C-alpha cells in the first residue's frame, strides 16, 4: 500500500470540457477515460494553454467480453450488440472538436467473429472521407491472433496502428486475460507492417506490475525487432480496491531513462514518464517526431 | 464532507489512483 | 551575475534585456490597423522585447511592425518560437496581401519588412501569396522599398524564384543557428544546407536583390562554430548579417543557455566587417527587421563600389 | 470589497476595512509573458508612494513594481514562490502580489478608474 | 494668410515648426566640434532642421554639415546669418586634418563639406577645401564627399581644383531665380557664374554629380523657377533643392510667401518630367538636409 | 526673491510674498532667435501645471508656452508688445513672461535647480 506524490490529479474543471461530456452522451458514445478512471481527465479533456481537447472515444459499448486483472472496464459474458450508428456518430463528434489528431480504441468483442474489424474500419472510413487530413490511431485488440481482422483494420487508411503488450512477457498471465499473450500482440503489430507497409507501429507498457529491468530492456529490444516503430511506458495505477495492487512506482528519473534507451534501440519515439498513456498527447508526439 | 458529483468521480479511498 | 545556465537551473535575466510594457498612440494605431483588416505580426506572435521601440516610434522614427502573413499558426513547431503550431492551418486569405498593402499604405512607410508562417500544407509554401502582396505594395506606391524574410520552402527553387522575382529589394531567410545545433532547436524539416541554398538561389535569380540572414546567440554555441558558421554565409554570398540573444518566448520553449555579453555582439561585429559583410548588426535585441530599413542604406554603400 | 483603480505603472489596487489589495492588471501581465520569479518585499516593510517594493521576472521580460500607495507591507502572496504563473493566470484573484496598510488614504483620488485605465492603455 | 504686405511681416506656418535641439546625440556632436574648433552651417545659418540632422537614428546617422574656413564670411548675403567682416582671420592649417578626425569619429558614410567665402584668399580656400576631402579619403577610402563650394568669382582653376580632389558630389547653389540674384546675394554672386561653377565642375570631372539648391518665398514666381530648373537642366546639373527660406534674423530678409507642402511636392514632380537624378523638395528642406539619403536612394540604381 | 527652478520645456520661475514669475531660460531664448510676437494670456485666468498658457514667435522658430506650476495669471510684461526682443536680450530680468499665484508651493519640488537644469541640456551623466 503505497500513495505517490508525483501521481496526484485534479478535478474536472467544465470550461471546454462539458462541450466534450454532453457531445458524448448526445450521441451515446463511450470513451475509455470514463470507464479506466483515468487521472489524465482533465489534461486531455481541457487544454490549459494551447493543447487541443481530444478525447479517446470507446467504441461498441462500455463492457468488454475480456476481464483484464488491470483494466476497470466492465465485464460481461455476452455484451449487448453492435450500434450501428456508432461509426457514423464518431465521425461527427470529432470533426466537431476540430480535432487535427484523433485516437480511437474499443473494448474487446470476443463475441463478433470479426472481433468488430469491421466496425472498426467504418468508424476510420467514415472519418478519413469526411476530413482527409485529420490524423487517426486506432488502438486495436488482438482479435484473438485474427490476421483477417487486423488486415482489415490495417486497410482502413489508418495512419498509426496501435497496439499494447501491456507488460513483460514473465507477467502476461497475471495482468492480462489469458486470451491475449505477448507473442500474439507482436503477431498483431508484425502483420499490419506486412499488409500495409507505410504504417506507423505504436506499443504501450506498464511499470509497477513487478518487472524488473532486465526483463523491461528485453521487451523493448523485442519489440525493435517486430519493427515496431513507437513506444509507450507507464506507471501502473489501481483503478478499483478489486483490482491487482501496484507492486513498485517507478522514479520519475528511472522514467526519463528508458527514454534514452529507446532513442538508443531506434525507436521513432519513445514517450515515456508516470502519468504518460497510450494516447497521452499522442498528436503532441506526432508532430515532434513523426513529420520528417 | 465531499460533493456527490465529486466522489462518484473520486475514487476508493484507502483515493486509489 | 552567472550569465551561463546549470543543469536543471535556469538563468535570470540580464539588465540590458529589460524593455518598456508597450503602450502609446502609435502602439495602438497599428493594433487598431491590423484588427481592421485581420492581419497579423511576427511582433505579436513570437513576442519580440522590441514591440515598444518599434511600434511606438520616436520624434522623427517612424513607427513600423513587420506583418506576417498566412495566417497565426504555423505548420513547422520550432522549439525557440512562440507560434502557434498546427497540421493543416485554415486556408489562406485571398484578401491579405491586397490588406497589406493599405496597411502599410496608413502608416506611411517607406521600407516594409514582410514575413509569413511556414505553410507545408500549400504545394508552393505560399510562394505566390507572398510575390502577391508585394505586387500590391508596388502596385499602391511604386517607390516602395519591400523586405521578405522568408521560409525556406523546404528548398523548392520555383518557389524562392517566384519570390526573388516579385520587384524585392532585400531577400531574407534566416538560418537561426550553427549547423550543429539545427536539430535541437529549428523544426526537422529546416537544415542548415538548405537554408543557405535558398540565400544562395536568390542571388541566382536576381542578382540586384540583398541576401540577408540572422542567427541567434545563447543556444549552446561556441565561438568556432559562430566563425564558421559566418565564413559559410559569405562563401553563399550572403551580404549582410544579424546577431541577436536568444531570449525564452514561453515557458514551454527552450532555455536560454548563455547570456552573451554586449561587449562580445560588438565583437562579432567587427567580424562581420573582417569576413566582408555590408553590415554586420550585432547586438543583444537586435532582431532580423529591427531598422531594417536603416541598415538597408549600409547596403546602398556597398553597392556603390 | 471596493472597486479596483489603478496607476500609471499598470498596477491595482482594492480596499477592504482598511487593507490594500495590489497587484498588477491583465495589460501588463499579458505583455511580460509568463512570470517565473516574484521578487516580493517582506511583511512590515515601510512603502511610500511609487517606491520600488519589488520586481517581476518572465521568461522573456522583467519589470520593477512600484507602490500605489503609501502604508506598511500587511502580507505577501505565498502562493506565488511555488507557482508564480497566478499572475498570469489570475492576475485579480488568485495571483495579487502584496497587502498593505493605508497611511494615506487620499491617495486613491490620484489613481486612475477601471474605465479611466482601459482609455489609458487604449489612447482613447 | 500667406501672401505679404509691406508693413507687414508673415505669420510662421505650423509646417515649419521644429523642436529645441538637445539629447545625447546633439551634445556629442557638439563637444566634438569644440574640442577641435570647428564650425557648421548649421549652427552658424541656424537651421531648424539641428535637431533631426544631429540627432539622428543612434547608429551611423549623427550628421552635421562642418563649415570651414572660419565662421565668419567675406560677403553680406540678405538672406544667411553668418557673419560678415572685410579681413577675417587666416586659415587654421590643423581644419583639414581635425576635420577628418571629426568624420571618422562619428562613423559617416556620407559627408557634407562646405565652408564661407574668403574672397580675401587669392584661390579662395580651393586649396584648404581640397586638403580636406584627401584627408576624407585618407582616413576612409570607401567615405562619399559631398562639397558646397562657393563660387570662387567663376576662378575656373578653382574650381577644378576642389573638382579633382576625389569628389563625389560638387553642390553650388543658385540659390534664387535670375531675377532675385541682386536682392538676395552678394553682388560678386550671379546666377550665370553659379552654373558654370557647376558645368567646369562636369567638364574637368564628368564622373563627378552635380548639385544645387533654390530658395522659394523670396519673391519668384512659378513662370521663373520653371525656368530657372530648365537652365539648370540644360547645364546638366544632376541634383535640385527646394527649400523655403525662413528669416533667420530681425536683420535679414522678410520671407515673402510660405510656400504650401503641396506645391513643393508638386516642384519635385517637375524635377522628376525635366530627368533630374533626384529633387528633394519641400518646406523643411536644405541642401544637406538627408543628402546621403537622397544620394544613396536615386543615384546607386 | 527665491531662487528660480526650470522645467523639462526650458521655463524658470521665481517666487516672492506668494507670487511666481514665469519665463524662458537663455538655453531657449537662444533656440528660439529673434523674438517678434509673445502671445500672452489674459489676467485672471486660471492655469494649471504643465498648461499652454500662451506661445513665442521668432523669425525662424516658434515655440509654445506652458505654466510651471498651477494658479491665477496675476500680470504680464507689457513691455513685450512694442519690445518682444527683451526675451532675447534679458529672459532672466526684463523678459519675464507672467506672473501667478501658487495653488500648490510644493510644485517646487518636482522642478529642477539651476545646476539640475544645466545637466539635463547638456546631457552630462547624472
Ligand atoms: C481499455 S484498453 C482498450 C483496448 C482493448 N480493449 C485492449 O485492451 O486490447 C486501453 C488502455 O487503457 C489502459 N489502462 C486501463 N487501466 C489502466 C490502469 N489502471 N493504468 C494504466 N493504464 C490503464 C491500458 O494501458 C490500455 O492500453
Ligand atoms: C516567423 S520567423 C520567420 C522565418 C520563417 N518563418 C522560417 O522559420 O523559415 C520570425 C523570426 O523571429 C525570430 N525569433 C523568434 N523567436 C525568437 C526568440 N525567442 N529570440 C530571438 N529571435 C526570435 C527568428 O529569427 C525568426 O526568424
Ligand atoms: C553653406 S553656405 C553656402 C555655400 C557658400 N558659402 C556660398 O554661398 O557659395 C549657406 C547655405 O545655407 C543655406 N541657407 C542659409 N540661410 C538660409 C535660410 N535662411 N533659408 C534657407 N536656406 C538657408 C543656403 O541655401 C546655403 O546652402
Ligand atoms: C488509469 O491509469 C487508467 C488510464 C486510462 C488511459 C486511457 S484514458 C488512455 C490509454
Ligand atoms: C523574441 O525575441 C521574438 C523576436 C521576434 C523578431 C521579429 S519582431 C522580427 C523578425
Ligand atoms: C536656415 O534655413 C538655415 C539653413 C542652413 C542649412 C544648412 S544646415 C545646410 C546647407
Ligand atoms: S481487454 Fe482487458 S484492458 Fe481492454 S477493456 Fe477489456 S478488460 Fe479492459
Ligand atoms: S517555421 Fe519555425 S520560426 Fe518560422 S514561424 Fe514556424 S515555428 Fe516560428
Ligand atoms: S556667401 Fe552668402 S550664403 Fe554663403 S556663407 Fe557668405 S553670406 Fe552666407
Ligand atoms: S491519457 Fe487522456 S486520452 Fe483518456 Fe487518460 S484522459
Ligand atoms: S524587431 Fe521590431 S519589427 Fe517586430 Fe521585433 S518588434
Ligand atoms: S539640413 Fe541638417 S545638415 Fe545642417 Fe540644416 S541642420
Amino acid at each position: 500500500l503505497r500513495l505517490p506524490p508525483w501521481l496526484k490529479t485534479e478535478i474536472p474543471m467544465g470550461k471546454n470540457y462539458n462541450k466534450l461530456k454532453n457531445t458524448l452522451r448526445n450521441l451515446n458514445l463511450h470513451t475509455v477515460c470514463e470507464e479506466a478512471r483515468c487521472p489524465n481527465i482533465g489534461e486531455c479533456w481541457g487544454g490549459g494553454e494551447y493543447a487541443t481537447a481530444t478525447a479517446t472515444i470507446m467504441l461498441m459499448g462500455d463492457t468488454c467480453t475480456r476481464g483484464c486483472r488491470f483494466c476497470s472496464v466492465k465485464t460481461a459474458r455476452n455484451p449487448p450488440p453492435l450500434d450501428a450508428s456508432e461509426p457514423y456518430n464518431t465521425a461527427k463528434a470529432i470533426a466537431e472538436w476540430g480535432l487535427d489528431y484523433v485516437v480511437l480504441t474499443s473494448v474487446d468483442r470476443d463475441d463478433m467473429p470479426d472481433g468488430g474489424a469491421e466496425h472498426i474500419a467504418k468508424t476510420v472510413s467514415y472519418l478519413k472521407e469526411r476530413n482527409p487530413k485529420i490524423l487517426v490511431e486506432c488502438l486495436t485488440p488482438d482479435f484473438r491472433g485474427d490476421l483477417k481482422a487486423i488486415e482489415k483494420v490495417a486497410l482502413s487508411g489508418l495512419d498509426v496502428y496501435a497496439h499494447n503488450v501491456e507488460t513483460v512477457p514473465e507477467l502476461q498471465s497475471k495482468v492480462r486475460d489469458p486470451r491475449a499473450n505477448f507473442d500474439q500482440s507482436l503477431r498483431v503489430l508484425k502483420h499490419a507492417k506486412k499488409v500495409q507497409p507505410d504504417v506507423i507501429s505504436k506499443t504501450s507498457i506498464m511499470l509497477g506490475l513487478g518487472e524488473n529491468d532486465e526483463q523491461v530492456y528485453a521487451t523493448m529490444k523485442a519489440l525493435r525487432e517486430a519493427d515496431v516503430d513507437c513506444l509507450t511506458l507507464g506507471q501502473y495505477m489501481q483503478p478499483t480496491r478489486r483490482h491487482l495492487k501496484v507492486e513498485e512506482y517507478i522514479t520519475p528519473e528511472k522514467f526519463k531513462y528508458w527514454e534514452k534507451v529507446g532513442n538508443e534501440l531506434g525507436f521513432h519515439y519513445t514517450a515515456s514518464g508516470p502519468l504518460v498513456r497510450s494516447s497521452y498527447k499522442a498528436g503532441e508526439f506526432f508532430l515532434k517526431n513523426l513529420v520528417a | 464532507g465531499i460533493s456527490n458529483f465529486a466522489q462518484e468521480a473520486l475514487g476508493d479511498v484507502v483515493s486509489v489512483k
